[PDB]
């Protein structure tokens, strides 16, 4: 079976950016929904802040992907469990700040 | 037994709905820091059984301009929640932020 994912592009902050929509099969929010917020405003409050702490650290990891598994809120109001796995990018043509590209999938927590 | 000036607080938000002020008053009750909340959104804080709803508050205060939230839970700092109902007032220029008084219902649960 496919697994259900979709991607997203963050600022170094957290803030949606950029949402494909497969995010509304994923987790059943439109992706205007969830542009201008900052990822964390989905997340479980024991989650919160290993998933800030996963933002500041893939910005270190020299553009390596670093994964989190946390707890989104769905549309639902129910939690789902995800796996984010994410990586910087920056245009070596420019000195632009890099921004953060996330895979969402949601996953069994077992 | 508290009396109504110790359970309620103000607080102030930029149009993002990130804290920029919040009175000290908070630290007894909820138990934050106003500083560790500043640039946080009240959005990180809702219970999600209240997030659908704060949404839809959060939309009419900026269509009708000053909104009562009716009653709903702040994640405290250690865990668990308190309820509060919070009155919010957009204050517009010549919007530029939302002034917020919250009053507290419950003690942490
Ligand atoms: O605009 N607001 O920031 C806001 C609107 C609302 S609202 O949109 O429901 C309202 F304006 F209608 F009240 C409610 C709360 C809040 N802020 C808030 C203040 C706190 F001290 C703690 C928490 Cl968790 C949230």
């Amino acid at each position: 079976c496919q697994p259900t994912r979709f991607i997203s592009r963050h600022n170094i902050e957290g803030i949606f950016t950029f949402v494909d929509h497969r995010c509304v099969a994923t987790v059943g929010y439109q992706p205007q929904e969830l542009l201008g917020k900052n990822i964390v405003e989905f997340c479980h409050p024991e989650d919160q802040q290993l998933l800030r702490d996963s933002f500041q650290q893939v910005v270190k990891l020299k553009g390596q992907v670093l994964s989190v598994m946390f707890r989104f809120r769905s549309k639902n109001q129910e939690w789902l469990w995800m796996r984010t796995s994410s990586f910087t990018f920056q245009n070596p043509y420019s000195d632009e700040i890099e921004y953060i590209i996330c895979t969402n999938t949601n996953v069994k927590n077992s | 037994f508290k009396g109504l000036d110790s359970k309620t607080f103000l607080s102030e938000h930029s149009m993002d709905m990130k804290f920029t002020y919040c009175d000290d008053r908070i630290t007894e009750l909820i138990g934050y820091h106003p500083e560790e909340l500043l640039g946080r959104s009240a959005y990180e804080f809702y219970h999600a059984l209240d997030s659908e709803n704060m949404t839809k508050s959060h939309q009419n205060l900026c269509t009708k301009g000053q909104v009562v939230s009716g009653q709903y839970r702040m994640l405290a700092k250690h865990g668990g929640y308190v309820w509060l109902e919070t009155q919010g007032t957009v204050i517009y220029n010549p919007p530029q932020c939302i002034m917020c008084v919250n009053y507290v219902l419950s003690e942490i649960e």
